[PDB]
RNA sequence: GCAUUGCUGGUGCAGCGCAGCGCGGACGCCCGAACCUGGUCAGAGCCGGAAGGCAGCAGCCAUAAGGGAUGCUUUGCGGGUGCCGUUGCCUUCCGGCAAUGC
């Protein structure tokens, strides 16, 4: 970032950020789109200074992420459901151990559902998150119906008097059509208890990941209409630039960002900040 | 459009001139902005440009296929080496209890693939396996691997939270050896690379158990971040061998080429599901494909190689075959050229029924009894004579005559 | 916390069904009969006084019999197929509301 200061504007510079663009996985349609933006920008107030580059990149990548920017409003519905989906190991169950959390922390009651019944320990390893918080999981062997657990887990989040159930679900991949239509079969006996139900379909999404996070955000949508993202593993070398062609294609709203395996290390988004540390030349 | 027309025909020509920059930066960019989109690595893809110009432009240029098509052949035929100097390089178990150590990123697929690997070397390769957990940093990590060795029936290592990484892997051989357990599967918790603790903990464990195979795990979907992964992992750790998971998705694998550059390991393993079924030995020419992702192109030019191949095949056996010098073909031809000649050999050589009468039995034949004058026999004798209006012994007349012409063509010139 | 009881749900079988895989045929594509299929019949053959015909081989085109690569197509048959659907059911296994008891 600080090399960039003492440098003069020409088509090598602007080759030099193109490169440091593509770099964090923003993709081809989505750099060429701002790229775009700042060679029409720098002949429409007409500045050769260094200062203004860093500053023209910032605005426009803030603009994308301003349409999408709406926190998470849990409170109002008793009980809220959130419905967790994502491809295999994104982080799905650490990130409801760190939700769970931040909702007491709000002050408002929370019942967790062990959904994922067919892999290995996946009832098990939410019900460690669950003795973390201090929270009831509704739970049933492995190998049982996921739709038919999270509607068991409805019918007892009513009953108790719960105003935050978050949901858990199996890895899927997209293209597994077959998990897909399992998906929208959990949502389906979901509303026999509540038409509103699921009020948030949450998708994780790896930092990492790259150009699959634009399928994997548009067969999700496609499927059961995603209404928030969590950008988790976001705490490595990993910037996550694919975020900003996912935000210009689909306007699902980010909530919350994973920054580390501890129930501490999660942060709601920021815009702002988040921009800062795209180009943190640290070490 | 009408100049689309236009512009197609002057590509699609013919280009005998030699494979230059000229065709190749308009087409270029089509490779460039699909490796960017497969989700290649840029140190990788700017070194992979400059590695196809050396062997593009050197004498490699062929007369027929589009200029921008025959240069498709040397970026396809340059990534299916790259990737896969050696195909299907298995788990070395030429040795004592053999140690197959498991590291990578946080959710790669490690555990499964510890399952996965156990029915490998259990039913394919009958071996004594044992499977150990290290990973005492995920909730029920080590309840996951114990599921997973009573579903392929491999014998499983205890460990608790309170017991350290370091001594688990050490305790872990003891039983093995003991036992004389044939592989020791070893699996490690979620690590950043970032991180100097954990990572220090893996350097600690490769070093208190010897690995024969030091598998490197990693997504297959995983971006441009693969370049500081591959660095860091390969410069901490001696790898041998990388297991690509998730392989089954729709993502078209750009990091399986940014691996097998940065590290120079091989890959070993491919995982297509969730299923402990789930597990492919490694082959290059499948996912080169893949990632190149432009399909449509490809399938023409093998297609098109395919119908010149078989007619430069076809148009040489039949000259092949016909090298011997003389057959009624040739009989026919001498015929057609004499009686083209005005003054004829009737009033040179000092009758002429004869001559048209022989054209007209060498007519009727077909191509087979012209080139093998051998085949023809009773009914074949008799078919030439009730079309030409001749007789049985007009045609063996004939035949008697080409014998002789044949035993003298042969004996002089 | 444990049992009993009611309702409900999943697993679990079992029978139909789909999806799928294997094998057989359709349809189609391509190849394809010296002669004993047809069209066209060069050369050559025949009948008549001529004029005109008749017969027909190669080739070339079409194509029975029969091969061959393959197909979001169609169907019949069969499964140490099945992160599917459905009806039925029993032994246990496990959940969800609700009533009692220690
Ligand atoms: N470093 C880091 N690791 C994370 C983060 N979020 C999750 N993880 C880790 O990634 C791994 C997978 O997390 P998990 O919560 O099991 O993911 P999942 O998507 O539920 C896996 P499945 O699809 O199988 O249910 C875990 O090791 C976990 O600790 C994060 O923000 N940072
Ligand atoms: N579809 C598919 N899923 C896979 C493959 N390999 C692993 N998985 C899945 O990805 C998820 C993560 O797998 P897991 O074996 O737990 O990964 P891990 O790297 O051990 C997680 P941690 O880092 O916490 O130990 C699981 O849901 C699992 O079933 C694959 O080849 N294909
Ligand atoms: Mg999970
Ligand atoms: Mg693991």
């Amino acid at each position: 970032i600080s090399l960039f200061r003492g440098k003069k504007i020409d088509d090598d510079l602007f080759e030099e950020l193109e490169e440091q663009l593509l770099i964090a996985d923003v993709g081809v349609e989505t750099t060429r789109k701002i790229i775009t933006n700042l060679t029409e920008g720098a002949s429409r107030k007409q500045l050769r200074d260094a200062e203004a580059l860093y500053g023209l990149l910032k605005e426009e990548m803030g603009e994308i992420l301003a349409k999408v920017d709406e926190p998470l409003n849990v409170e109002g519905k008793a009980p809220f459901v959130i419905l967790m989906v994502g491809v295999n190991g994104v982080g799905k169950t650490t990130t409801i151990g760190k939700l769970a959390r931040q909702f007491e922390q709000q002050g408002k009651s929370v019942m967790l559902a062990a959904g994922d019944t067919f892999r290995a320990a996946a009832v098990e390893q939410l019900q460690v998150w669950g003795q973390r918080n201090n929270i009831p999981v509704i739970a049933q062997h492995t190998g049982a119906d996921s739709a038919s657990v999270i509607f068991d887990a409805i019918q007892a989040a009513k009953a108790r008097n719960i105003d935050v159930l978050i949901a858990d679900t199996a890895g899927r991949l997209q293209n597994k059509s077959h998990l897909m239509e399992e998906l929208k079969k959990i949502v389906r006996v979901m509303k026999k208890l509540d038409v509103e139900a699921p009020h948030e379909v949450m998708l994780t999404i790896d930092a990492s990941t790259g150009q699959n996070a634009v399928s994997q955000a548009k067969l999700f949508h496609e499927a059961v209409g995603l209404t928030g993202i969590t950008l988790t593993k976001l705490d490595g070398t990993a910037k996550g630039g694919v975020i900003f062609s996912v935000a210009d294609q689909f306007g699902i709203p980010i909530r919350y960002i994973g920054v580390g395996e501890r129930i501490e290390d999660l942060r709601p988004f920021k815009a702002d900040d988040f921009i800062e540390a795209l180009f943190a030349r640290e070490d | 459009n009408l100049t689309d027309r236009l512009s197609r025909t002057l590509r699609n020509i013919s280009g005998r001139g030699r494979l230059t920059e000229d065709n190749v930066k308009d087409t270029l960019r089509e490779v460039r902005m699909a490796l960017l989109e497969a989700d290649v690595a840029l140190p990788v893809v700017r070194e992979f440009i400059n590695r196809v110009k050396e062997k593009a432009v050197g004498h490699e240029v062929n007369k027929s296929l589009t200029p921008g098509q025959e240069f498709v052949k040397i970026v396809r035929n340059e990534l299916v080496a790259a990737m896969g100097e050696e195909n299907q390089t298995l788990n070395l178990a030429a040795q004592p209890p053999a140690v197959v150590l498991m590291a990578g990123l946080q959710g790669a697929g490690k555990t499964t693939s510890v399952g996965k690997l156990g029915k490998f070397l259990r039913e394919k390769h009958k071996k004594k396996v044992l499977v150990v957990s290290a990973d005492v940093y995920r909730p029920a990590a080590i309840k996951q691997l114990e599921t997973l060795a009573e579903q392929v029936g491999v014998d499983f290592f205890p460990s608790d939270v309170g017991q350290k990484p370091v001594d688990i892997v050490n305790a872990a051989l003891k039983e093995a050896k003991l036992k004389f357990y044939d592989v020791l599967l070893v699996d490690t918790a979620g690590r950043l690379h970032v991180d100097e603790a954990m990572m220090d903990e893996i350097k600690q464990v490769h070093a208190s158990i010897n690995p024969v195979e030091t598998l490197f795990v990693v997504d297959a979907m995983t971006g441009q971040d693969a370049a500081n992964t591959a660095k860091a992992f390969n410069e901490a750790l001696p790898l041998t061998g990388v297991v690509l998971t998730k392989v089954d998705g729709d993502a078209r694998g750009g990091a399986a080429l940014s691996i097998r550059h940065i590290t120079g390991k091989p890959i070993k393993f491919l995982g297509v599901g969730e299923k402990t079924e789930a597990l492919e030995p490694f082959h290059p020419d499948r996912i080169a494909s893949r990632i190149l992702g432009m399909g449509d192109v490809l399938s023409l030019i093998e297609d098109i190689e395919s119908k010149v191949d078989r007619a430069q095949a076809e148009k040489l056996a039949s000259k092949l075959k016909k090298g011997d010098g003389f057959d009624l073909n040739d009989f026919l031809e001498q015929l057609r050229q004499m009686k083209n000649m005005g003054g004829m050999a009737s009033l040179m050589g000092k009758d002429d029924k004869v001559l048209v009468r022989m054209e007209a039995i060498i007519n009727s034949m077909t191509m087979k009894e012209r080139a093998k004058p051998e085949i023809i026999k009773g009914s074949r004798k008799r078919r030439i004579a009730a079309g030409s209006g001749m007789q049985v012994q007009d045609v063996n007349r004939l035949l008697k005559q080409f014998d002789d012409m044949q035993r003298m063509m042969k004996k002089m010139k």
